[PDB]
RNA sequence: AUCGAGAGGAU
DNA sequence: CTACCGATAAGCAGACGATCCTCTCGAT
DNA sequence: CTGCTTATCGGTAG
């Protein structure tokens, strides 16, 4: 869980390779879904990142 | 099961007849004589002393040896022994009976009090239950203190019939401790009751006397209520804890026979002995405690009965009380064996109905599979394989009485199989498991699956089944369990199965959709924005497995062949579907997309998201349910997942701050209006400083100023939301997530990026905790917004303190409605559930209890399955008579009423036919008795009701079906039409019986199915607005009766528990002490579950007991008209009116010392008494509310102590209204008696306990005169408080729409029958507040059981517990071990039809599967070969 | 008169609705309540014109 | 795990009533008892090898039937024993309805 | 049927049951002002010859007590005047099918 | 990674991401008498008593404990003790 | 008390508590090794022996179905109507 | 204007636990409750011994 | 393992 | 015009309180 | 957030 009670579990693994990575060449450790967002309405989780 | 084989017959048990143990049958029982208070230890030596355990009852050490019966441990139960008392004991709870035969019966002779010499005696003596029959007994022979030797007869009252002997005078009985004292009448004759003489009275009552009590010469004897002998457990009832050898450890209850046996023994020691005469009553005291503290102790009588250590000891009754206790904690629900529970994963890849195992638990789990030729060659590869690899097992069984265990075991690799033996395998794939989420109240809460054993170690399931079992996967964790035999296995995949608990019953709607990702990636899949290309298709086509493995002709071809989203999602929508919708602006050409239209599974237009794809009733997934099966439609599921997935994994979805930050003119234009909309509310607060306000009706100048202040800023937020919403473009995450219902509801929008708004505690905005302010931050008396907690900034913008604190206050409003709400929830919920279980639907579709009383008729007045059911318009009771002739009326001598020939081939041959037209205005008059009769059903003129066969859709098949072109005339007769419809109207059964009751009663159930059916298959609809052929239409003719047989509900169905949770699962939904008009005080009303707790409970004294009166039916609109009859209801007292009351010292009653009152007595004397004046002044203002004059006020004081108070009284134009009158050795002490009548018992014009009486003006729609549902407003009175007896017969009112959500009054005045609606309605409202929906049945189930018995059985305790139902069902909820004493005191029988009985007994309890018998017939096997 | 009359139920409306029995654009709501945040949290609405109740989550 | 009321109450909802038998019996008390056809009690003595029953008080050696009970619904028509009060079990219904 | 106006002396009243096989009935004035049976909620009630009850019980397969009751001093049987034993066909209206009967015996 | 739930790249995680230790601590005395009765750790081995687990009791080496660097697995007996009791 | 093979009024419809069942003690005696009245093209599953065995309606047994007064309709899966 | 006491710094109405919160004048309100109901079911480093 | 309580997970 | 049965009003008592799941500590 | 037991009154009976 980040820290605003935004919590949930791994619901899968996914290596680097079929992860999704950025012209830049990084790819995410974690990959949370867009609706946790406007039901809970957690701002600050945005704001923090 | 039980280990070895008895010769001795296998039967079922059918009765359990409930008695008390008497002495002479305890010895006869008995095999160990008890006699000693020690354990073992014959001197310390390794075995058991023959005096307490042992003594010939069950072993210990691991030895056959239990009086040569040998089995031993696990195999012999348990021998009980005896123990004989010296003096005879009270039993702990038969208490209150023991005194209650004794005050019944007279000593000495031991006879009745009262024969039926006594008539009132009879009536009592009448009653066919032993229950209530002793219980007018008792209330009878409480009074009589004296046997009656001579007695009046039934012929003269100066002539007496003898019965009885001598006739002593008998005691008061009262309770102390565990004795009875009493106190014979001349200064009474205090004396203790001995256990030893009331023993001698209970034996010498007669025979028949027994059974006139609730008592019965074989079972139960009122003598055997006396302990004389008491039996005594073995072992397995108090089993020892052991440690090895030379460590004991032993029961509680153990100690307890001890503690008795010991006391019993220094009894016996002083009888044999030199006893202190009565010093030994003493030590029987104790006797009388050991023997009544083992039973019982949390009694009346303080002493706690502990044993070294501070030990409350559990007495037996202990054991049993519910939860945790044997019945309910270890008999309805047991812990059990092959079982499994991990954290739950979603699995986007496995079907809906399926569920992945972890390897691990599959190979923990087992299912034991007879070997067969059939399996022989799997099943023996599987032991090979041994219990380590996945596909393999874990035990064999030979027929022979032995498991062989494969993790051990030397010959794991050797092993012949043979046909006939149990192999113990693991978990297979496809194998069916019931699946489950606690805390269980659903049908859906536990369901079927197919497992499917993955890695890691995660349970998972499907996205669209989240809804049912209520999941995330945060963390939570589920229970699996697995059948264990192939008919059972079988019980589950064909009704506990997935797909077949789609279409749940408690809201005729399904209750599984397509939700998140899924359901948001579906949208952007859809808009005729998005094309897909060659490359991408294919995978996607390929992605579908029901694909035809024919790629679809693409959209576009042009330069570049591009494919539309539409054109391959309907590739996951089959074949044969038809969906209409049209939302707002839906055109059949939508110039925004809207709606939806599906022709042959294949889209047309249309976005679709959660409106057509989501658990709504007019959706695509309830059509594919209802129009291709449950199998077909669970696959519809993975289809739309397994594509739109892929997409959106490659297109792409997200969010940011960015999805919460408007325009720069928006903002500003935002922070601008909510700056006028301060300016609104100071004004408004210096308007309120300056005293301008105005009052309201909404009452106090300052509640109205609350009122005012809060929906300026509710206002304000509302419409600065309404901006930032606009002003997010269609490219805006959030706003895409809005539209297509995945998650997010307009106000996240408006609070993020607009503003948080006003925060509240308990209705009104946050209070003055600090003596005249909120926070120290602010100075006294600022009832400005952010003084009052007001937040201004949206959560981008971040709250400030004060705001962050007022903010925090009306956060936790709802932890704590959490918290205190689902306590009672649950005890609501579990009362019900407890209430109803046994009422079934029977095969002849009555629907019954277990004792066999019919509750409903017909399962929710029409015999349908809930599951079966849907919102269709009734198009007969809408519209006026004018639209209505212009829609179902055909004439056929008509030149303009004709069905132009341009419809029907036959058409231009029938303008004119008589006889045609014959069979032709039968179909109107029956339409229009649709209409007379409709409205009078629906006096709302609502046309939206439940009912089973959706239509619109049944013939919108047809209508693409059979291609039906609108072009080219039908092929129908009138005859065609009105014979079929009719001939289908005698094929819809539901009842069937033979005769003239059952075909009558039939008919009812039909009646309104059937005007839906007459209201779309009339001739001017079939012909004109359909055109459907004599082939289609004999085809939808077809469909329809079948789509309502099968809507037919099925004997078997256990209605009572399925309609309990139905309301106690939204019950949990509601939110506790709410209250929407707590603010607005003098006008509040009970809601949500504290409202509801009142119901369930039948309440006498209620919170707010509102009765609403109507007008007569002309005067109903007339203003002052209404305030007439309101000053004709409101209890006004003459304290209601008065200002002061003073008392003056006026001495000469012919002037006046007082210069204001001059001018009234010249009056009172132009056209002896005491000199205590007493002055009252009445208010002008009040006195003309309720319209009165000083001469009926002054009539009724006078007519109250009549003449003997002097009484006067002024006019109506005087400055000051006033009454004075005076009294006629201490007379100022007596002008005080009268000054508190001239009060508190006084009524001047209403009725008592009509305190307040409002006046409203309701909405009302009614029949219009040109036929048309109008709006005709009335003026209705509501009130505080009940009356209904006197109320109702007032004049002036309508007597005959009275109402009062006190439904328990409406029954005592409109009898029952009424109370019944009344109740339902008062249920519904409960219910209908929340927002949630519940089918009629449900609750018309629960309505019904609390009434059909005659009054209002509460659904409590007191209630339904007390009935005749077996005595173990009734045991099984609340009283317990207190309900068990009193069924085996009154020899009670339990039927065992009951579902709790028979899940006591482990057996088969008579539920659907298990309602009925299948037996082998002979003559149908002789034939198969 | 004015005494006899009772309280108005007066609750600003949002456009930003749909409701089932009149399809209007007239529906006013409470904020609340059952389990906020996470998971959720409850709106009731309410139909002034019709009578409705429906919720979210 | 517990298959607690609420889980019952499940089943008889959906009407699969074997399988509540099973959560009853086979994976949970299944216990096996003697009792007297006529003095319906948990007192017949079972010598199982030497096949005689008989029934000290209410003499039998014949009259004897078998049932099928969960062992903790034994507990508890004993513990009432223990009570002084009978809970009586017959094989067969004589009152009809 | 005897109509009194406050209320009739205890001792009186039971010289009522008193004289088979006529029945006698007291009533107030005040709890006969308005018909109960004409109010909106009330379905009315109709009394079966014990021909038409003898007949419903073998069709419905019932043991008498088996069926619905209602009080012997019920508003509306009191209305209709009942006796123990006596059955009424009370025939409702319905939200989920027209018309439905159902029955009541006296208590 | 729908409804709580989220996707955690497997790389990082072999790189080492939020990798944690786990401190479990099994404790146990010798109780004596007041007749000086106590009782005895050590490696077991049947003899007229008999009872004992079915756990390999071979990874302790005599004093009754195990050695800090040895590696135990399933139902292994990490404490032996014994009662002398007539 | 033994309603006759005719004044016949429980719905000719096989209700799927009683079905479920059907299935069930067929797929019972299957198991058990028992005789299969139908041929079993390529199975191996006794409920899924038993399903081919309603279809094709040769199961020999009779439900009795009770009323709430003791008395009963027997009727055959021969007889009954398995729409669904 | 009549004012007698300042307040340190509002931040400090704030608890251990809440205080770990970034930006939680950005969350709805019981969002920081929950958080303060898990931050304690964590895995840090308690101590160094 | 029986017994009493406290801390914590899911709505 | 006192004797005693009966109605009613008022005073004090009881038995309920979500489902399931994991941990840790202490004691005859 | 209430059912069952007790006392105190107002009427009717030898
Ligand atoms: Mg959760
Ligand atoms: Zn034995
Ligand atoms: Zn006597
Ligand atoms: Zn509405
Ligand atoms: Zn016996």
């Amino acid at each position: 869980a980040s820290r605003h009670g935004q919590k949930g579990t791994i619901g899968i693994t996914y290596r680097r390779e079929d992860m999704p990575f950025t012209a830049e060449g990084i790819v995410p450790d974690l990959i949370i879904n867009p609706h946790a967002i406007p039901s809970r309405m957690t701002v600050a989780h945005l704001i923090e990142c | 099961v039980g280990q070895q084989y008895s010769s001795a017959p296998l039967r079922t048990v059918k009765e359990v007849q409930f008695g008390l143990f008497s002495p002479e049958e305890v010895r006869a029982i008995s095999v160990a004589k008890i006699r000693f208070p020690e354990t073992m230890d014959e001197t310390q030596t390794r075995a058991k002393i023959g005096g307490l355990n042992d003594p010939r009852l069950g072993s210990i050490d691991r030895n056959l040896k239990c009086q040569t019966c040998q089995e031993g441990m696990n195999e012999c139960p348990g021998h009980f022994g005896h123990i004989d008392l010296a003096k005879p004991v009270f039993h702990v709870g038969f208490i209150a009976k023991i005194k209650k035969v004794c005050e019944c019966v007279c000593m000495h002779c031991g006879k009745l009090l009262l024969d039926e010499h006594n008539e009132l005696m009879r009536q009592a003596l009448a009653i066919k239950d032993s229950k209530k029959r002793f219980a007018a007994i008792w209330t009878l022979c409480k009074t009589k203190m004296v046997c009656e030797t001579d007695v009046p007869s039934e012929d003269d009252p100066t002539q007496l019939v003898s019965r009885g002997g001598c006739g002593n005078t008998q005691p008061t009985i009262r309770k102390d401790g565990l004795k009875l004292v009493g106190s014979w009448k001349d200064e009474p004759e205090l004396r203790v009751l001995s256990t030893e003489e009331i023993l001698n009275i209970f034996k010498h009552i007669s025979v028949k006397d027994f059974t006139s009590l609730g008592f019965n010469e074989v079972f139960s004897r009122p003598e055997w209520m006396i302990l004389t002998c008491l039996p005594v457990p073995p072992p397995p009832v108090r089993p020892s804890i052991s440690f090895n050898e030379s460590q004991r450890g032993e029961d509680d209850l153990t100690f307890k026979l001890a503690d008795i046996l010991k006391a019993n023994i220094s009894l016996e020691t002083l009888e044999h002995n030199g006893a202190p005469h009565h010093a030994i009553e003493e030590a029987e005291s104790l006797l009388q405690f050991h023997v009544a503290t083992y039973m019982d102790n949390d009694i009346a009588g303080q002493p706690q009965a502990l044993q070294k250590s501070g030990r409350p000891v559990k007495s037996i009754r202990a054991r049993l009380k519910g939860k945790e206790g044997r019945i309910r904690g270890n008999l309805m629900g047991k812990r059990v064996d092959f079982s499994a529970r991990t954290v739950i994963s979603g699995d986007p890849n496995l079907e809906l109905d399926q569920v992945g195992v972890p390897k691990s638990i599959a190979k923990t789990l087992t299912y034991p599979e007879v070997v067969t030729p059939y399996n022989i060659d799997r099943l023996t590869q599987l032991v090979r394989n041994g219990p380590n690899e996945h596909p393999g097992a874990k035990y064999v069984i030979r027929d022979s009485g032995d498991r062989i265990d494969l993790r051990y075991s030397k010959r794991a690799g050797d092993i012949q199989l043979q046909y006939g033996w149990k192999v113990e395998r693991h978990i297979m794939d496809n194998d069916p498991v019931l699946f489950n989420r606690q805390p269980s109240l659903h049908k859906m809460s536990m369901m079927a699956h197919r497992v499917k054993v993955i890695p890691y170690s995660t349970f998972r399931l499907n996205l669209s089944v989240t809804s049912p079992y209520n999941a995330d996967f945060d963390g939570d964790e589920m229970n699996l369990h697995v059948p264990q035999s192939e008919e059972t296995r079988a019980e589950l995949s064909q009704l506990c199965a997935v797909p077949l608990q789609i279409v749940s019953p408690q809201s005729n709607k399904p209750c599984m959709g397509i939700v998140q990702d899924t359901l948001c990636g579906i949208r952007k899949l859809t808009l005729r924005d998005t094309f897909i290309e060659l490359d991408q298709v294919l995978n996607m086509l390929y992605w579908v497995p029901d694909w035809d493995g024919v790629i679809p002709t693409p959209a576009i071809i042009k330069p570049k062949p591009l494919w539309s989203g539409k054109q391959i999602l309907s590739v996951a929508i089959p074949n044969g579907i038809h969906l209409q919708r049209f939302d707002e602006g839906t055109t059949l050409l939508s110039p925004k997309d809207n709606g939806m239209l599906i022709i042959d599974g294949q889209i047309i237009f249309g976005v679709v998201e959660k409106k057509t794809v989501g658990s709504s009733n007019g959706g695509l997934i309830h059509v594919v349910t209802r129009e291709k099966g449950p199998q077909v439609c669970a696959k519809l599921f993975g289809n739309i997942q397994k594509v739109v997935n892929f997409w959106l994994l490659h297109n792409g979805f997200s969010t940011g701050i960015g999805d919460t930050i408007a325009d720069g003119p928006t903002m500003r234009e935002i922070t601008e209006t909510i700056a006028e909309a301060k300016k609104k509310v100071l004004d408004v607060t210096k308007e309120a400083q300056a005293n301008l306000l105005t009052a309201k009706h909404g009452m106090t100048l300052r509640e109205s100023f609350e009122d005012n202040v809060v929906r300026f800023l509710n206002e304000a937020r509302d419409k600065a939301g309404r901006l930032a919403e606009v002003n997010l473009k269609d490219l805006n995450n959030v706003k895409q997530m809005v539209m297509a219902g995945s998650k997010g509801s307009f106000i996240n929008i408006a609070q993020m990026s607009a503003c948080v708004g006003q925060q509240s505690v308990e209705g009104k905005r946050i209070a003055f905790g600090f003596v005249d302010r909120t926070l120290p931050h602010f100075s006294k008396d600022d009832y400005s917004p952010e003084s009052k907690g007001f937040v201004e900034n949206s959560y981008l913008r971040g709250l400030t303190p004060q705001e962050f604190f007022f903010h925090a206050m009306g956060g936790r409003e709802g932890l704590i409605d959490t918290a205190v709400k689902t306590a009672e929830t649950g005890y609501i919920q579990r009362r019900l559930v407890k209430a109803l279980e046994d009422i079934m639907v029977h095969y002849d579709n009555t629907t019954r209890n277990s004792l066999g009383n019919v509750i409903q008729f017909i399962y929710g007045e029409d015999g349908m399955d809930a599951a079966h059911i849907e919102k269709q318009s009734l198009d007969t009771i809408g519209g006026s008579d004018a639209a209505f002739e212009k829609r179902y009326r055909v004439d056929l001598l008509n030149t303009d009423h004709t069905l132009d020939p341009s419809l029907l081939e036959s058409g231009s041959e029938i303008l004119g036919d008589l006889k045609l037209q014959v069979l032709l205005d039968e179909e109107y008059k029956q339409l229009v008795k649709d209409r007379k009769f409709l409205r009078e059903v629906f006096v709302d003129g609502e046309a939206n009701w439940p009912l089973p066969v959706n239509i619109r859709r049944i013939i919108q098949n047809a209508q693409q079906t059979f291609h039906i072109d609108h072009t080219k005339p039908s092929d129908l007769t009138i005859k065609d039409i009105v014979l079929g419809v009719k001939d289908l109207q005698e094929n819809l059964l539901v009842l069937r019986g033979k005769n003239e009751i059952i075909q009558n009663a039939q008919r009812d159930a039909v009646t309104l199915f059937c005007c839906l059916l007459r209201s779309r298959l009339a001739t001017r609809r079939v012909l004109q607005e359909y055109r459907l052929t004599k082939q289609a239409f004999d085809w939808v003719l077809s469909n329809i009766e079948a789509q309502f047989l099968r809507s037919v509900v099925h004997p078997g169905e256990m209605v009572g528990v399925l309609a309990a949770q139905s309301i106690g699962e939204p019950a949990t939904q509601m939110t506790l002490n709410t209250f929407h008009f707590a603010g607005v005080a003098s006008k509040k009303v009970t809601s949500g579950v504290p409202r509801l707790k009142e119901i369930l409970n039948v309440a006498k004294n209620m919170k707010t007991p509102s009765l609403t009166v109507y007008l007569e039916p002309g005067h109903a609109a007339d203003q002052e008209q209404a305030k007439l009859i309101r000053s004709a209801i409101e209890h006004t007292t003459l304290k209601s009116v008065t200002i002061a009351s003073e008392i003056y010292y006026d001495p000469d009653p012919r002037s006046t010392v007082i210069p204001e009152d001059e001018e009234i007595i010249q009056l009172h004397f132009s056209l002896q008494q005491s000199p205590w004046l007493l002055r009252l002044e009445l208010d002008r203002a009040a006195m003309n509310d309720k319209d009165l004059t000083m001469g009926q006020v002054g009539e009724r004081i006078k007519q109250t102590f009549k003449n003997d108070l002097f009484v006067i009284w002024s006019e109506d134009n005087d400055e000051k209204l006033i009454i004075r009158c005076r009294v006629v050795a201490e007379e100022d002490h007596m002008l005080k008696k009268i000054e508190n009548t001239m009060l508190e018992n006084i009524t001047l014009r209403g009725v008592e306990n009509i305190e307040r009486v409002v006046m409203m003006k309701y909405d009302r729609k009614v029949p219009s005169p040109t036929g048309e549902y109008v709006k005709e407003p009335e003026w209705v009175l509501e009130t505080d408080g009940v009356n209904l007896s006197e109320v109702m017969t007032v004049p002036g009112i309508d007597p005959t729409r009275i109402y009062t959500n006190s439904f328990i009054d409406i029954m005592e005045v409109l009898g029952i029958e009424a109370g019944r609606a009344a109740l339902y309605k008062e249920v519904y409202n409960v219910i209908a507040s929340d927002g949630s929906y519940v089918n009629y049945r449900h609750m018309a189930l629960l309505v019904d059981v609390m009434t059909t018995q005659g009054g209002l059985t509460s659904v409590t305790r007191h209630g339904f517990n007390r009935s005749n139902t077996g005595a173990l069902m009734r045991c099984s909820f609340e009283e317990t071990v207190e309900i068990l004493f009193e069924a085996g005191a009154s020899a009670e029988l339990d039927d065992c039809r009951g579902v709790s009985e028979n899940v006591i007994l482990g057996q088969m309890a008579p539920i659907g599967t298990g309602a009925f018998d299948v037996m082998i017939d002979e003559e149908s096997l002789v034939k198969y070969m | 008169l004015y005494n006899a009359q009772g309280a108005t139920i007066e609750r600003s409306v949002t456009d930003r609705f749909t409701c089932g029995k009149c399809k209007e654009k007239k529906v006013s709501y409470y904020q609340l309540q059952t389990r906020s945040a996470d998971h959720p949290l409850t709106t009731f609405c309410t139909c002034e014109a019709c009578g409705n109740r429906w919720k979210f989550s | 795990l517990r298959f607690g009321e609420m889980e019952r109450d499940c089943m008889i909802a959906h009407g699969a009533a074997s399988f509540l038998k099973e959560r009853l019996m086979e994976a949970s008390d299944a216990f096996r008892v003697h009792i007297c056809g006529i003095c319906g009690l948990m007192t017949v003595i079972a010598k199982l090898n030497h096949n005689q029953f008989e029934c000290k008080g209410c003499d039998n050696k014949i009259d004897i039937y078998q049932i099928h009970i969960p062992y903790a619904a034994k507990l508890l028509f004993q513990e009432l024993m223990a009570m002084n009060i009978t809970p009586r079990l017959y094989t067969d219904r004589s009152r009809d309805f | 049927i005897f109509v009194y106006q406050n209320n009739i002396t205890p001792s009186a009243m039971k010289l009522v049951p008193s004289i088979p096989p006529a029945t006698i009935e007291t009533f107030n004035e005040a709890a006969l002002v308005v018909n109960i049976t004409h109010h909106e909620l009330v379905p009315k009630h109709i009394r079966l010859s014990s021909d038409e009850k003898r007949e419903l019980l073998k069709r419905y397969r019932l043991k008498e007590s088996q069926l619905p009751r209602i009080q012997r001093a019920d508003p509306v049987a009191l209305y209709l005047g009942l006796k123990r034993g006596e059955v009424v066909k009370i025939i409702r209206k319905s939200e989920t099918s027209g018309r439905y009967a159902s029955y009541r015996i006296c208590m | 990674n729908q409804e709580d739930s989220m996707i955690m790249n497997q790389s990082s995680i072999d790189r080492g991401l939020f990798r944690s230790l786990f401190f479990r601590s099994y404790m146990d005395q010798e109780k004596k008498y007041g007749m000086s009765i106590t009782e005895t750790f050590e490696k077991p081995q049947r003899t007229n008593t008999l009872r004992m687990k079915h756990g390999t009791y071979d990874k302790l080496d005599d004093d009754g404990l195990i050695a800090p660097g040895v590696r135990v697995s399933g139902e292994d007996v990490i404490i032996g003790k014994t009662t002398p009791i007539s | 008390k033994a309603i006759p093979k005719d004044q016949r009024a429980t719905t000719p419809y096989m209700t799927k508590y009683e079905r479920a069942r059907i299935l069930g003690t067929r797929a019972l005696q299957i198991s058990m090794n028992a005789p299969v009245f139908v041929d079993l093209e390529g199975e191996t599953d006794p409920l899924r022996i038993a399903m081919k065995e309603l279809a094709e309606k040769k199961i020999p047994l009779v439900i009795r179905r009770y009323l709430p007064d003791g008395s009963f309709e027997d009727w055959s899966v021969e007889e009954l109507i398995v729409d669904l | 204007t009549t004012f007698t006491h300042c307040e340190i710094h509002p931040s400090m109405i704030l608890g251990v636990a809440a205080s770990i919160i970034p930006f939680p004048d950005h969350n709805q309100s019981p969002r920081n409750t929950y958080q303060s109901a898990m931050g304690k079911q964590a895995m840090g480093v308690f101590l160094t011994n």
